């Protein structure tokens, strides 16, 4: 699939949720 | 062999064993990993735009 | 939302004056511009390396 | 299939993808 | 073999030996590369749209 994102308004949080590689991609965006 | 635990109980003449240990000691190395099916690289454009560059490669 | 002859330019440059028109008609309503005095309309500026 | 084309109309670039036989055909037109 | 790791464990008399490996350098090579099944080329047009 694609990792999940849940973005709060807020506080201006950004939450992703997948697979550690998922994960690491968003991590370096 | 231990069960399916990556060890292994082995049992013989002292001779053998300090033969087998070396070969063991040659022949025996980690696997190598797989590289990956997915690469990202990320172009900070200063000339065109982003959107427009996207729309053309997509041809959209 | 008007409708200008002048919508599908690259580049323009005007001076003169500009009629607004808004008639209501059940088959769309006419609203228009229309420019006097100077128009000067560019189409698509393609310029090679020469 | 068919070679891709892309148009760039920026800088007036025409970008041919495809396998190497569909792709000497466009760089000959 | 020793498994699928691309060695060999190869063990005979040394005559035997010192003629295997003269051949096997002879006749062992890697293998070749496909090329690739897709191309791009750039055009910069002067002339037309």
């Amino acid at each position: 699939q694609q990792a999940t994102l849940i973005a709060d308004k807020r506080t201006n949080s950004l939450i992703v949720r997948g697979t550690p590689e998922q994960v690491a991609q968003v991590a370096e965006l | 062999p231990v069960g399916q635990t990556g060890q292994l109980v082995l049992n013989g003449a002292q001779a053998q064993l300090d033969t087998a240990l070396a070969l063991l000691e040659q022949v025996d190395r980690p696997a190598p990993v797989a590289e990956s099916r997915t690469v990202q690289r990320v172009f900070q454009l200063v000339n065109a735009s982003a959107e427009e560059v996207k729309a053309t490669l997509e041809g959209t | 939302g008007a409708q200008n002859a002048s919508s599908g330019a690259a580049a323009s440059v005007k001076s003169g004056g500009r009629l607004e028109i808004n008639i209501p008609s059940a088959a769309g309503n006419i609203v228009r511009q229309i420019d006097y005095g100077l128009n000067l309309d560019f189409f698509s500026p393609q310029v090679a390396p020469d």
